[PDB]
């Protein structure tokens, strides 16, 4: 039980990680610091849509 | 005049106060807005939005 307690908290500590470090070009996504982004994706302005990364 | 300062260049700017996030939608009853504003030409508009639920 020991070492399988072991095995998984280098697990977490692997998800803390990769939460931490995935980014797009610097841009943290999965550590919480991403929020809601709206994407501008018509011609006129005010035509946004909100994505959240949680 | 065709400077970028000259008055005709742009307009006028209404920021709200206060600012929703991605869980807020328009709460039924309180979805109706109203500008009252008068026309380039001078004749007064009042335009009526009811925006949608949810």
């Amino acid at each position: 039980r020991v070492a399988i307690q072991e095995e998984i908290t280098a697990l977490n500590d692997e998800l803390n990680r990769i939460a931490e470090t995935t980014s797009f070009g610097g841009n943290k996504l999965l550590n919480g610091t991403f929020s809601t982004k709206s994407f501008q994706i018509g011609a006129d302005n005010g035509e946004a849509v909100m994505l959240t990364l949680k | 005049d065709m400077r970028s300062d000259n008055r005709m260049m742009g307009g006028t700017s209404y920021v709200a106060a206060e600012g929703k996030d991605k869980d807020w939608k328009v709460q039924a009853g309180a979805n109706d807005i109203t500008f009252t504003l008068k026309d380039i030409d001078g004749n007064d508009q009042t335009i009526t939005v009811n925006a949608k639920e949810g």
